């Protein structure tokens, strides 16, 4: 039902056990020197085997 | 119901994302705390 | 502590007090050995 100017699609592969990084407000090796999302982040986050 | 009445304590013990919520129970205690001070004065000074 | 070679069971747990000391705490959370690292009414960066 949105419209939106621009959609980011960042893809890339890690671990299991590290998918749960990959959130707002999350600290370890990924959320700090990989990918770091904001604490006000409004997207999705997508994951798969 | 925050972790510190001060408020540079909690500053220097948590993060922004959780120093935040501290920070609310903080800012809504002591607003509210400021509101009734003006309410009284302002009854008060009806009275004077 | 964390390399002591024998742990203790959960109902006679171990105390170590640490006292008149300088902690790095870089040592534990700059560490890769560690799956668990949840600290509560701190953050572990401001630690040091």
């Amino acid at each position: 039902d949105l419209c939106f100017t621009n959609v980011y699609a960042d893809s890339f592969v890690i671990r299991g056990d590290e998918v749960r990084q990959i959130a707002p407000g999350q600290t370890g090796k990924i959320a700090d020197y990989n990918y770091k999302l904001p604490d006000d982040f409004t997207g999705c986050v997508i994951a798969w085997n | 119901g925050a972790i510190s009445s001060v408020l540079n304590d909690i500053l220097s013990r948590l993060d922004p994302p959780e120093a935040e919520v501290q920070i609310d129970r903080l800012i809504t205690g002591r607003l509210q705390s400021l509101q009734t001070y003006v309410t009284q004065q302002l009854i008060r000074a009806a009275e004077i | 502590v964390f390399n002591a070679t024998r742990f203790a069971s959960v109902y006679a747990w171990n105390r170590k007090r640490i006292s008149n000391c300088v902690a790095d705490y870089s040592v534990l959370y700059n560490s890769a050995s560690f799956s668990t690292f949840k600290c509560y009414g701190v953050s572990p960066t401001k630690l040091n």
